[PDB]
């Protein structure tokens, strides 16, 4: 036996216990005889498709306590994108890179009634906003575009409880040689050079803290504060940049701090001088003034090139 | 969804916020918690400048997520 949640017309999920060979009709049966509603008139919606009456949980695809929609009135469970399964970031309770689901919603209502014309064919069809169509089933929303996102595979999930996908990680299921180390391990991520060279998460993270201890981290205005692949590759810097999840939660932290930091100073700004600031300040490019100014700034004027409090005149 | 926003600092700010928000609503937020005005803030996160067309699901912008806050002046 297993439980499936059942969202009925965008109500609170309630559990219906289900057996591994329950037809979808029977669980249709069920739910009308709990909504007092005609059987005939549901309708299954789950992983972007409509469930036939025929089909049963486990040939679904349906895990233990995931999520249906129900209405009156390829799946996305089998996708691989390039086991092989995706990976995401689960903030809670993993705190840790998990293997993830792909799920789908309506991008205008933002509930999970909407079901795909076509299945997805690689990572630009559900990272790319609005790239993919189809029909929202909710009875007065007509919303026509695919909004995917991804959970947490590991332990069950609610309909909003949503993780990064980390598009570059992927299952050794060829068993490469990390280029680092040699060894083999799973998962791994892959860099985006013309090589496509495969690191393992081990030696990845240790490429992160080293490289950002050291500020080598790289500025690039369009895409961020990032690394390339671990070989010096050409345009192949990360860009998504959740990536960098995989430093752990303080040195993540320190990540985001020094990209502002680096980002600050690329764009021509400065950072305050004084003793527990170092507040960003963009000032205008001529001006040799200035102040860290109603309480984000400390109060210290300063003079640009030198640090030292603002004087007249030449520095020194 | 809460999101949080630091200076470079540490000071911290708390915002409720839906993934669907622009870039500038999270600013209009900000000016109606500590009265910077919206032309005065630059929001980063790890390391892009976000765009005020874009929204905070378009940076893949999760719950409990932190956005830097740099300034600009004007006077310088
Ligand atoms: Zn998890
Ligand atoms: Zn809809
Ligand atoms: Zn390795
Ligand atoms: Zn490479
Ligand atoms: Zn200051
Ligand atoms: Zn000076």
């Amino acid at each position: 036996p297993m439980i499936v949640f059942v969202r009925f017309n965008s109500s609170h999920g309630f559990p219906v216990e289900v057996d591994s060979d329950t037809s979808i009709f029977q669980l249709k049966e069920v739910v009308a005889k709990r909504q007092g509603v005609p059987a005939d008139q549901l309708r299954v919606i789950f992983a972007g498709k409509e469930l036939r009456n025929d089909w049963t949980v486990q040939n679904c695809d349906l895990d233990q306590q995931s999520i249906v929609h129900i209405v009156q009135r390829q799946s996305l469970t089998r996708v691989d994108l390039s086991y092989n399964s995706f990976y995401v970031y689960c903030k809670g309770p993993c705190q840790r890179v998990q293997p993830g689901k792909l799920r789908v919603q309506c991008s205008t209502c933002r509930q999970a009634t909407l079901t795909l014309t076509q299945g997805p064919s690689c990572w630009d069809d559900v990272l790319i906003p609005n790239r993919m169509s189809g029909e929202c089933q909710s009875p007065h929303c007509p919303g026509t575009s695919a909004e995917f996102f991804f959970k947490c595979g590991a332990h069950p999930t609610s309909d909003k409880e949503t993780s990064v996908a980390l598009h570059l990680i992927a299952t050794n299921s060829r068993n490469i040689t990390c280029i680092t180390c040699t060894d083999v391990r799973s998962p791994v991520l892959v860099f985006q050079c013309n090589s496509r060279h495969v690191i393992c998460l081990d030696c990845f993270h240790l490429y992160c803290v080293t490289r950002l201890n050291d500020r080598q981290f790289v500025h690039d205005p369009q895409l961020g504060y990032s690394l390339p692949c671990v070989a010096g590759c050409p345009n192949s810097l990360i860009k998504e940049l959740h990536h960098f999840r995989i430093l752990g939660e303080e040195q993540y932290n320190r990540y985001q701090q020094y990209g502002a930091e680096e980002c600050v100073l690329q764009m021509g700004g400065v950072l305050c001088p004084r003793p527990g600031c170092g507040a960003g300040l963009l000032p205008e490019p001529d001006c040799r003034k200035v102040t860290c100014e109603n309480g984000l700034g400390c109060g210290f004027a300063f003079c640009r090139e030198c640090k030292e409090a603002y004087h007249e005149g030449e520095c020194s | 969804m809460q999101i949080f926003v630091k200076t470079l600092t540490g000071k911290t700010i708390t915002l409720e916020v839906e993934p669907s928000d622009t870039i500038e609503n999270v600013k209009a937020k900000i000016q109606d918690k500590e009265g910077i005005p919206p032309d005065q803030q630059r929001l980063i996160f790890a390391g892009k400048q976000l765009e005020d067309g874009r929204t905070l699901s378009d940076y893949n912008i999760q719950k409990e997520s932190t956005l830097h806050l740099v300034l600009r002046l004007r006077g310088x």
